[PDB]
């Protein structure tokens, strides 16, 4: 009976101010020159894209390419709008469930609508696998068909239901600092356990990869 | 009565993320028996732990996501 | 006031890292923007932290207002 | 477990020696410093007003944003790599484009 | 927080995407830069042919 | 107005297909009316 | 009672998705090392594990669909 | 109270399916490290992990029925 | 009711965090036969074992707190 651990029972709050501000904001961090060599500040942001967009256009190598200047403008929304809220008191418009549901369907029906008006039958006879055995025919178009439409789901639901759990081990782990009026030496144990977990929480970066790519994937496939 | 309810459908939702604390310890012992064969890391190696960590915290976190349902 | 608003982030970007205008910023501003920390991010010179880390604590300090009024928390006295 | 104990050690004492120095240090600039003490009481007034919360995840966040300093005193070396081969690509081309038209004359 | 009523962000999303791509947009790319390397050779290099027709 | 002549060579291109947020659309109505309708039994 | 016994009725259905939340980590653990062994993955050596992904994040939200059927 | 144990009796029934989870992350797993070594895949390399998909599967939809018919 | 209800959500939650125990044996264990193969042994290789050994473990202190956030 050293060390005991206390808690606070608070309401943990995701309100809803106004929005249409905090998005447009992670616009004007990103600037654009109009001249040859640039200023030391976007030259490493003009970079930065070189790179990744060399990844998103090797797989796919048809003319398909034109979708491809599109994606690279996706990442650097979800990239920037999950790194600015690790502030203070900042708030992440991917924080709330309704705009990824936008984000979601508007670009997942764009596949399934993209083979179906130049191929017409060989976009969704891809449920044909293989030289087909006899036992399993409607086994097989049951099951890969009810993994096509969560999808759109499987896309959306991902990326808040992750973002938000960064949010609340940030709080918890850090109120429970602030509420520590017992032995001052387990104090700082919880401040270390906090700033190594915002650490893993630049994988804010990392969890974009894994929206772009799986929507190259869900294009690729398709198309 | 339904106040035990909100627990252990709370209690019981937090066991289902127990995969994937186990799963990604198998991308990560996986890696190194990947590495010590071709130590070419920097190459796409290394971004497919990331990439298979992260598809596995997908699954990771959202279990959590209907704990909180259940309580709130 | 269009015009007004305007002429804050175009006046203000010059100024704080970079644009005979080009090379104004090969020198910087950042020596002017440098000495408000204490000196520790020296590494602005050509990743420029207090060009950008000024905005950024703009953006934390316009959201500590709207959320004054739901933690009150003060008593009918001052803090430590 | 004894070598490492060793390490600590001799870690202990070099961060005691900095110390001494910067204090040192801080101990001569003692008549010539007007530029602080006009400004540390506005965080001595407004601490005394309201901004102790949860937000010791304050600093901590704010403490990780330093060590990437150390690592951006690198990122200037890329920076300033970034482009010299572009810079360069287009050196080749206005250097290309004279000398094999000139002798062809 | 489980929020409610979504008439909000979404409709200040698509406005947000008129802003990407108009600055990515205008990005230089050392590949297309490369794509206009060697188009100003083989025009004079023809043309040393176009001397050499008018003379022989 | 000059957001536009400079995307205008793209829209037209892909918004054939990517101009679908009429099934957004749908799913954002319904959903408003959802909400309501528990709201106005409470 | 209704509504008590479903709160903890989807509380034991939430750990369907423990057995798709590490089966993602072996196939993404497995394509670490037959990326090593022979570097040819642009082939079917990535496909077979995004097709393994799929048919397997097929068994992960089917378990939580229950878990809301069962709730509303 | 009836309905109340035929609720809970479904919740935990489909824990069964997640056994179909983990062991189908193998299955497709062992036909990454076992493809590199060795192409003969349009020979019966695809078609064992077909059965082996299958009748790994066949376990998992019969403990969804079990979810079904016990409420039913 | 009220202890009745707070520790039987807190034991069933600290399954959890043993489930992230498995992980390790394989992050820890998979060291040993990558090790044999090739001895370059301070390299990124028991480098990469403590970025495998304190993730997989940053699952398992995930729960804990969890548990703890209704034992109060």
């Amino acid at each position: 009976n050293e060390n005991l651990f206390a808690s606070f029972i608070a309401p943990t709050m995701m309100g809803l101010p106004i929005v249409t501000l905090i998005i447009m904001f992670p616009s004007l961090l990103f600037p654009t020159p109009k001249r040859l060599i640039n200023n030391r500040t976007i030259s490493i942001q003009q970079w930065l894209i070189q790179l990744t967009s060399k990844q998103m256009m090797a797989i796919h190598n048809q003319k398909g390419q034109t979708w491809s200047l599109m994606l690279m403008s996706l990442i650097m929304f979800i990239g920037s709008t999950n790194i600015l809220g690790l502030l203070p008191h900042s708030f992440t418009p991917t924080t709330q469930l309704s705009m990824n549901l936008g984000m979601a369907i508007p670009l997942w029906s764009a596949t399934v609508f993209t083979g179906f008006r130049y191929k017409t039958k060989t976009s969704l006879a891809h449920f044909l696998p293989q030289g087909t055995p006899a036992l399993l025919i409607p086994m097989l178009v049951i099951i890969e068909t009810i993994s096509l439409f969560i999808q759109p789901v499987a896309l959306a639901v991902r990326l808040t239901a992750n973002i938000t759990a960064g949010h609340l081990l940030i709080h918890l782990i850090g109120g429970a600092t602030l509420a520590l009026l017992n032995i001052n030496t387990m104090t700082a144990f919880i401040t270390f356990t906090i700033l190594i977990l915002l650490t893993i929480l630049e994988f804010a970066v990392a969890l974009i990869q894994a929206y772009v790519f799986t929507l190259l994937v869900s294009l690729y496939l398709h198309d | 009565i339904d106040t035990a309810a909100k627990f252990i459908g709370a209690g019981a939702a937090t066991v289902g993320v127990a995969g994937s604390g186990a799963g990604i310890g198998t991308v990560f012992g996986s890696m190194i028996i990947g590495y010590a064969r071709n130590p070419s890391l920097k190459q796409q190696l290394f971004s497919y732990a990331i990439l298979g960590f992260a598809l596995s915290e997908a699954m990771g976190l959202f279990c959590l996501m209907v704990a909180f349902l259940i309580l709130f | 006031a269009s015009v007004v608003p305007l002429k804050d982030r175009r006046l203000l970007e010059v100024k704080l890292g970079e644009l005979d205008f080009t090379p104004s910023g090969i020198a910087g501003a950042f020596q002017r923007g440098y000495y408000r920390y204490y000196n520790k991010y020296v590494n602005v010179k050509k990743g420029s932290v207090a060009g950008l880390s000024m905005v950024l604590a703009a953006y934390v300090v316009f959201n500590y207002c709207r959320s004054y009024k739901e933690l009150k928390h003060e008593r009918l006295r001052k803090y430590h | 477990p004894p070598l490492p104990e060793h390490g600590g050690k001799v870690r202990l004492g070099l961060i005691p020696e900095e110390f001494f120095q910067f204090l040192y240090p801080k101990t001569g600039v003692t008549g010539p410093y007007v530029l602080g003490t006009g400004l540390i009481l506005y965080l001595l007034s407004k601490e005394i007003y309201v901004i102790t919360a949860e937000t010791f995840s304050a600093i901590s966040t704010i403490g990780v944003l330093v060590y990437i300093v150390k690592k951006y005193g690198a990122s200037i070396g890329a920076f300033a790599d970034k482009l010299n081969e572009q810079k360069i690509a287009q050196l080749e081309e206005v250097k290309q484009a004279s000398i094999k038209q000139i002798q062809d004359a | 927080d489980t929020s409610t009523w979504f008439i909000t962000i979404t409709s200040m999303i698509m406005t947000l995407f008129i802003l990407f791509q108009l600055k990515i947009s205008n990005y230089s790319y050392p590949a297309s830069p490369e794509s206009i390397e060697l188009k100003t050779q083989k025009h004079s290099t023809p043309w040393e042919m176009k001397w050499t027709k008018i003379y022989l | 107005q000059f957001q536009f002549t400079g995307i205008k060579k793209y829209f037209n291109s892909y918004t054939l297909t990517g101009r679908m947020n009429c099934v957004l659309a749908t799913y954002g109505g319904i959903a408003l009316l959802v909400l309501y309708f528990k709201l106005r039994s409470k």
